[PDB]
């Protein structure tokens, strides 16, 4: 997992040295910003089955052709596999808000994703349209605080640039 | 004023037979009869209340407003009698905020969304001088209610094409939803409240859920941001023969 | 190609006045003995100092002004202050009643006003 | 909406239990001091239009940038809307004092109040002053510690109701902060 | 909404200033060239039905997939809605040229237009192309350099009105992009 | 959750002046009665605890016996200290109108320390109920041996206030 | 001579300067009402030790949240630093009353004070309130309407100097809001 | 490598569950105890040279059959290699204390340490004594009960950090046991 802790340890393990004053100075930033990204995480955790319903409808709104006979949303057992795979991505954003870095999105959502979606004829632009809808349906003091939305919409922008 | 969705992709609006029955001196109206009557009352109950799913022991308190409606055949007086009921204030006034009550009066009684903060603040100017009955009778006795619905038809959500602001079409699409959608799902909490007072707009997926069948519900979204930047000054140049002219 | 610490230290030196945190202030003294040739005004400059000792005549007296307010101990409620890093030993006559608070009690001495 | 008796009912409907005598002594004591609750409600609603006039114009005294050009309380239209809001917070607190429960203050007045005041651009550090100036004026007439306008009450302790109103006015202050 | 005289007095209201003779020399030349502003807007509304149908069908010419199955100007239902929309855009920029300030185009027409188009499926790159044709149609009627339709004016320059209306047509592209 | 005397180790004095008392006396309802409430107690603070401890001896005379807990003259002198320290925190609590400073600086941990030090807890019920019944009689001017000049009126609600405060001491050592 | 008293404040070093008897007599006839203005300075700077010691304690007298755990007048030194700035504000206002000019008040005391208080997290809404107590003292000392202390002055009216020292205290209020 | 935050993620990933509610309460206590952990890592790293010299010498003086001819710490080549074989183990322990989980110690030091010392012919009992002294030096520097150096801290209880670092040292002993 890419985090604040695993970055300064691996930078010192590869050099063979002890945790110095600059390595402890960056864990202080894990304390000054844990408050904002953890109440962005429990807001997402308590209201996740309502968000992935609203997000997964935005890919079947723009790309309505997927329910035609032949495409990836052809029958019913393939439609809930899209809502399952969007709930996978919202669950991994909750993990990156807990850990403090893009680790659970890298190791579990992004690495090997483009090889899988190309082999199974899944368009990556509709795993994106459900994510980009969640990013601009976010109001600044209503859904969370000011700095909780900066953190939450930065892991959504990370997944958008990684699928494109 | 052409409006490519209205009688094409939706249905036709329901209502009474004509408005010439009031000038008839041996009747009051084309008398519908109690199969042609109560299916119009089903459409007033589905429109003033949302899909509230009112029970048999809640319709018994609305017994008096229908018994007047099947003699005096005015639809506007039936809508006025249902908005002063207990069953209208226990759903839309009792556990809601003030701009949630105001934004549902525009849905239930006009079929549109409020266009302004200045139009919205004048409805709270009528709350101070007569309570909630001063808001309701001023909507009903307005000029906008007279030249769209009148005494004849139910107040339906009308796709006009020639809206006086483009934002008025957006707030109408957020307010109505699909047909499997009532208006108790938020815990109070007016949906249009941030966008009226700031001046921004709505979210594209929330509007395209409420569009009809056959109107490209959702496509057109680029995968970048959904709104506009007011501070951006782009360079848009026109080709002339010699070079490119930036008439800015 | 730019130096960020140099051209932002220079930008913060011309916009911000040099005179704020130095705590100097013009102290004016008037002398008057009634006569005409006794009436100087002296507007000299002194760095004023934070007087540490007379704040306890203000901080403590307001801390017992607000102790005895019945209706400012409600609508102005204080936060939940943690106790210090004292370790519990096991005997309750040192744990619950330590040597810093041994036999301490308030004595109230009323007089006129 | 709920009151002080109905919160005892809807907490014991959730446990499928009849309200026994072990939960009635908080309610049998409520009707015992219920006359002096009503005695202290109308000390607030009879002094109400002076309280909103004092609490707004004292917020102008502490923050004088509200009446500068570009201030939030600058012109006459924005000045009267600030006087109308402090009457509304005073109206919904004086329902919750009468009901003995903060249900009806929470979901008609405080429901989405923070997201409204951000969108309008109303400053939140000045609007908490106007609910705290009139917080101190609402514990004035209950405790009868008013400078002018002494009101003729009956003798006894009312500091339970004075502390209950100070709970209700900071429920507004925890909602718009 | 505002016009060119109301735009000056809301700039002075941020400073609580008086509109004096330094600020008035922009407004004394707005009335001095005010005959040419009226002379330019009936050069546009006299040709407005020809301007819309040439701009919409000139957008079909450079993009014939708009009228194939799956284009969003396909049937009579969709083509009449596109012809209605380009008449609305040309109406609001004739209000803005008449006032001398782009307030009424920006709040009534352009505010929220980007979200309608990404919910209804309207292509925005070709919609910008229909506005950019009738920008070039509008600057040719004002400076009287159109190939047909020479109108009868008086002699002088209208070159600051032709680039004022070109900036009003550029705000439509900036708001739906 | 104690009160605004949180000031520990900075000069400990904290008086209230003259015109600042008019900021307080126009703020406390029956503030003149409450200032006469605590002045009837702390003027007679030495006579009360000399009578409170010796009232406990007069009904329980085994405390002076060897093995008892008021033999060995320092241990007698600790009880006149702790008879007064209970009275000293109550007189501040009547002045402040709350018992939160009394519960957290005085009564906290008092039950565990009296069973650890061998203090008979049931006799200290009796010695503080004397100080309950004494200070009720001071505040209503029904003290028989000495009467204090006061303005005319009643002090019943302050007399019912201090009976709750002395019963909190009896609750905290039970 | 009056221009040289700006030079000892510009130099950021302790340098003393003064007037003679005859130079003041030429100053008190150059400026009109100059004996009244030196009584207006002497009414304040004889009581400047009590004016900050009442206004800082009067700020806690209506807001006891500043001496809370977590308050801004806590840890024994912030209370000492709060008395230091109210001493400074009373020095620069009374020098502005002595000079008759607020131009030395702005750049030497109020330039950048708004950013300095929010960098430390100083609550500026209470520091308005500690200045407005000092404004209420400065109009009471000048007009000799102070209750507990009346200095014997030569008779007449000093209403323009009290409004002038009101207006210098608003500039302290306008800069930090 | 898993830190203390990515440990509860994999604990909740196997249940396919979100992190929020009760499982977020341990992580809020980890942030609140975070300054003690940074104060604890600093106390070990600052004494790291004296920790390895005193634990290798303490192993030698108790079993003097290491500096005998043929011994495993006999020559200067074998002595400097033991002073580095234990300095690595102390380095990987402080990584596990800074993180909050032993997954940097187990996968980068312990996985293969038992099978390394068998091929090298290292005494498995003397190496346990060399890291069990270093465990006893670690709990004395965290609790500030060293008999040779005292560092300046803030007051509080930190036995949970000292008991946690003793659990890590029992893994490097059980790996080679
Ligand atoms: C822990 C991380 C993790 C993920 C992010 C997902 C990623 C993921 N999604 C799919 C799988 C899928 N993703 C979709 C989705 C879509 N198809 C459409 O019509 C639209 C493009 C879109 C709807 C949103 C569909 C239909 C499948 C199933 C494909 C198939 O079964 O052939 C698969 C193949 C295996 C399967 O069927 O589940 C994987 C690995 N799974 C994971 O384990
Ligand atoms: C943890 C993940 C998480 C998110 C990504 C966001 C996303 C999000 N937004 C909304 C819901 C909303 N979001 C807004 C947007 C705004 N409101 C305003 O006052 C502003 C003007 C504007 C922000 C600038 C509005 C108006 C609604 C209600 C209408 C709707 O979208 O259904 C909803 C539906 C739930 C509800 O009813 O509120 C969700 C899931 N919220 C979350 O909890
Ligand atoms: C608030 C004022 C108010 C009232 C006072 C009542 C009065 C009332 N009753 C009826 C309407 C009626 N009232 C009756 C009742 C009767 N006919 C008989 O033969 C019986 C003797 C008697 C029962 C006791 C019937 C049968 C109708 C319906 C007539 C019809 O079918 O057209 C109507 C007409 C509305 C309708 O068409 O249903 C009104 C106004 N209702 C009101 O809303
Ligand atoms: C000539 C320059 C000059 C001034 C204009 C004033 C302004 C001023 N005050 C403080 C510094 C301070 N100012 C206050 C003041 C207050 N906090 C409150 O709660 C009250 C409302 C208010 C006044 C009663 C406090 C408490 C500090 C100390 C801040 C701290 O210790 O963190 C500082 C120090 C910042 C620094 O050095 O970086 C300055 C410049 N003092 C000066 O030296
Ligand atoms: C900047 C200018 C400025 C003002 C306008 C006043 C505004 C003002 N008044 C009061 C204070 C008050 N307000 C009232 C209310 C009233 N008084 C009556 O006799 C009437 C019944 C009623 C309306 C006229 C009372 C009684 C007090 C005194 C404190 C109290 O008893 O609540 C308070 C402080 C409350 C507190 O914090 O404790 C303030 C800020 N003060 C200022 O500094
Ligand atoms: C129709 C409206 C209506 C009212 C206005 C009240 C009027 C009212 N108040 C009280 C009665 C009372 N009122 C108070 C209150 C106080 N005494 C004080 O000195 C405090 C300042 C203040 C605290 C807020 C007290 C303590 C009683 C006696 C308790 C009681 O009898 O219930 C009583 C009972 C006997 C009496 O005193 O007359 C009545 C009828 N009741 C009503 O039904
Ligand atoms: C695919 C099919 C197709 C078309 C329909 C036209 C569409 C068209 N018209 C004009 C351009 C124009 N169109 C008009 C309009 C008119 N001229 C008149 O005299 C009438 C009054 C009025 C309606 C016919 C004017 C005035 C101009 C610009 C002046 C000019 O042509 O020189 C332009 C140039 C705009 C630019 O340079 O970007 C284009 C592309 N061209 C095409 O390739
Ligand atoms: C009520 C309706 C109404 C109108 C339609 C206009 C009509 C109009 N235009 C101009 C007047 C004019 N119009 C032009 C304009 C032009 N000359 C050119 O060569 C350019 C092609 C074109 C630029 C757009 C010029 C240059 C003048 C004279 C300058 C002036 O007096 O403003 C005049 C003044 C001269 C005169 O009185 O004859 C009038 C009345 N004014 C009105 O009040
Ligand atoms: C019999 C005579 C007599 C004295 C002279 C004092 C002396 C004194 N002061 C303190 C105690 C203290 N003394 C101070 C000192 C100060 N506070 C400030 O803001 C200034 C900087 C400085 C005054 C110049 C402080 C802050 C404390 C509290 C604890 C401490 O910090 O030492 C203590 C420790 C016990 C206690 O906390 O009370 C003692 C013995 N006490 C006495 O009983
Ligand atoms: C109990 C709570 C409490 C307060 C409300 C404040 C008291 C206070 N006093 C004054 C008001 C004043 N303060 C002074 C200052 C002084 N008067 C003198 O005789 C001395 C020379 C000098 C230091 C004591 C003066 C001259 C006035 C104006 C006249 C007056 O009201 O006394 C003001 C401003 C105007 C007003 O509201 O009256 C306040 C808020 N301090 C507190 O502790
Ligand atoms: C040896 C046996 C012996 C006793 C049993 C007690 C007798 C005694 N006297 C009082 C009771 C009291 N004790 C005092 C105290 C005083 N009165 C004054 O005027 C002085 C100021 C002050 C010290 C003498 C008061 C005021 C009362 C209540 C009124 C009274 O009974 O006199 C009480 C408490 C009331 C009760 O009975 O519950 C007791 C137990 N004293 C003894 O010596
Ligand atoms: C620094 C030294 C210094 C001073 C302090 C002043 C002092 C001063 N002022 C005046 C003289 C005066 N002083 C006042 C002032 C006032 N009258 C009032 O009722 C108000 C309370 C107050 C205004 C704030 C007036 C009105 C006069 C008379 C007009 C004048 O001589 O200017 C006099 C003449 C007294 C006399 O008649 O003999 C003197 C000595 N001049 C100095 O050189
Ligand atoms: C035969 C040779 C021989 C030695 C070399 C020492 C080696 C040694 N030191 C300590 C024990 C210790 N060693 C240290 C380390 C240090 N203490 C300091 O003062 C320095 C700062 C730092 C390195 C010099 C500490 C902190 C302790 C714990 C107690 C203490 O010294 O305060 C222990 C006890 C470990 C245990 O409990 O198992 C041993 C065996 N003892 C021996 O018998
Ligand atoms: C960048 C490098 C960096 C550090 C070195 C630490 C430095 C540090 N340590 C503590 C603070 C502390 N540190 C300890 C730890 C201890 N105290 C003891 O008595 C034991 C000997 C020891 C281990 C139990 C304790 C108990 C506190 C008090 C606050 C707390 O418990 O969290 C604090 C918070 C208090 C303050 O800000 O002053 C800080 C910043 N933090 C950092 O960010």
């Amino acid at each position: 997992m890419k985090s604040v802790i695993t970055t300064v340890v691996s930078a010192a393990d590869a050099a063979g040295r002890f945790p110095s004053n600059s390595d402890l100075e960056s864990i202080q930033g894990n304390i000054q910003r844990s408050a904002a990204r953890l109440e962005a995480a429990e807001k997402l955790a308590g209201n996740h089955e309502a968000v992935v319903k609203e997000a997964g409808d935005a890919c079947f709104a723009k790309y309505a052709y997927l329910k035609n006979p032949g495409e990836a949303g052809e029958n019913q057992e393939k439609i809930n596999k899209c809502y399952r795979d969007v709930d996978h991505y919202m669950r991994l954003v909750n993990y990156c808000l807990v850990v403090g870095g893009t680790g659970p999105l890298d190791e579990w959502g992004i690495a090997g994703a483009r090889e899988v979606y190309r082999t199974l004829n899944l368009p990556t632009s509709a795993y994106v349209a459900s994510i980009a809808y969640t990013r601009d349906r976010l109001c600044v003091p209503r859904d969370m605080s000011a700095q909780a939305g900066v953190e939450f919409s930065a892991y959504l922008d990370y997944l958008i640039n990684a699928l494109s | 004023a052409f409006s490519s969705i209205q009688n094409v992709l939706t249905d036709a609006p329901l209502g009474t037979p004509s408005a010439m029955g009031f000038l008839d001196e041996r009747t009051e109206k084309p008398l519908m009869g109690p199969s042609e009557m109560d299916e119009l009352v089903y459409a007033v109950y589905k429109q003033v209340f949302g899909n509230a799913h009112i029970m048999e022991s809640e319709r018994a308190e609305l017994r008096d407003a229908e018994s007047l409606f099947r003699y005096l055949r005015d639809v506007r007086e039936f809508v006025r009698a249902l908005a002063k009921s207990n069953a209208y204030t226990s759903r839309f006034l009792q556990g809601n905020q003030q701009y949630r009550f105001f934004e549902l009066n525009f849905k239930h009684l006009l079929g549109r969304g409020p266009r302004s903060l200045e139009e919205m603040a004048s409805h709270s100017a009528l709350y101070a001088e007569g309570g909630f009955e001063a808001v309701i009778d001023a909507i009903l006795d307005s000029d906008e209610y007279a030249q769209e619905f009148g005494s004849t038809v139910v107040p339906y959500c009308r796709f006009k094409g020639e809206y006086p602001t483009n934002e008025e079409f957006n707030r109408m699409l957020v307010l109505k939803g699909a047909n499997s959608t009532s208006d108790k799902a938020g815990k109070g909490r007016s949906k249009l409240c941030y966008s009226i007072a700031a001046g921004c707009s709505q979210n594209w997926l929330s509007m395209s859920k409420a569009l009809p069948f056959g109107t490209e519900k959702g496509t057109g979204f680029n995968l970048i941001s959904s709104s506009r930047n007011p501070a951006a000054r782009p360079r848009i140049g026109t080709k002339i023969p010699g070079g490119v002219v930036f008439s800015s | 190609v730019v130096l960020p610490v140099a051209r932002a230290g220079l930008a913060a030196t011309a916009k911000k006045n040099q005179y704020m945190g130095t705590s100097v202030a013009p102290e004016i003294v008037l002398t008057d003995k009634g006569s005409d040739m006794s009436r100087k005004v002296k507007t000299e400059d002194k760095k004023v100092a934070a007087d540490q000792a007379a704040a306890m005549g203000i901080l403590a007296n307001m801390s017992l002004y607000a102790s005895l307010n019945p209706v400012k101990r409600m609508t102005y409620k204080a936060k939940e202050q943690a106790p210090a890093y004292v370790k519990k030993t096991g005997n309750p006559v040192e744990d619950f009643y330590p040597s810093s608070w041994r036999n301490m009690a308030p004595v109230i001495s009323l007089s006129a006003n | 909406m709920l009151d002080a008796f109905s919160r005892v009912v809807v907490n014991s409907d959730a446990k499928a239990a009849y309200v026994g005598g072990s939960d009635l002594q908080a309610l049998k004591s409520f009707i015992a001091d219920g006359n002096k609750r009503l005695d202290a409600v109308n000390s607030i609603v009879s002094n109400a239009s002076c309280m909103v006039s004092d609490a707004v114009s004292g917020m102008i005294c502490e923050n004088p940038g509200l009446i500068s050009p570009g201030g939030n309380c600058y012109t006459n239209r924005r000045m009267a809307a600030c006087l109308r809001d402090g009457e509304i917070i005073l109206r919904y607190v004086s329902y919750a004092l009468l009901a003995g429960d903060a249900s009806v203050l929470e979901d008609r007045c405080l429901n989405g109040l923070k997201e409204t005041y951000i969108a309008l651009g109303v400053p939140t550090n000045s609007s908490i002053r106007a609910v705290s100036i009139m917080k101190a004026q609402a514990v004035a007439f209950i405790t009868n510690t008013a400078t002018e306008r002494k009101m003729s009450f009956a003798a006894g302790d009312c500091t339970s109701l004075a502390s209950e109103v100070a709970s209700y006015f900071d429920r507004v202050g925890a909602a718009i902060s």
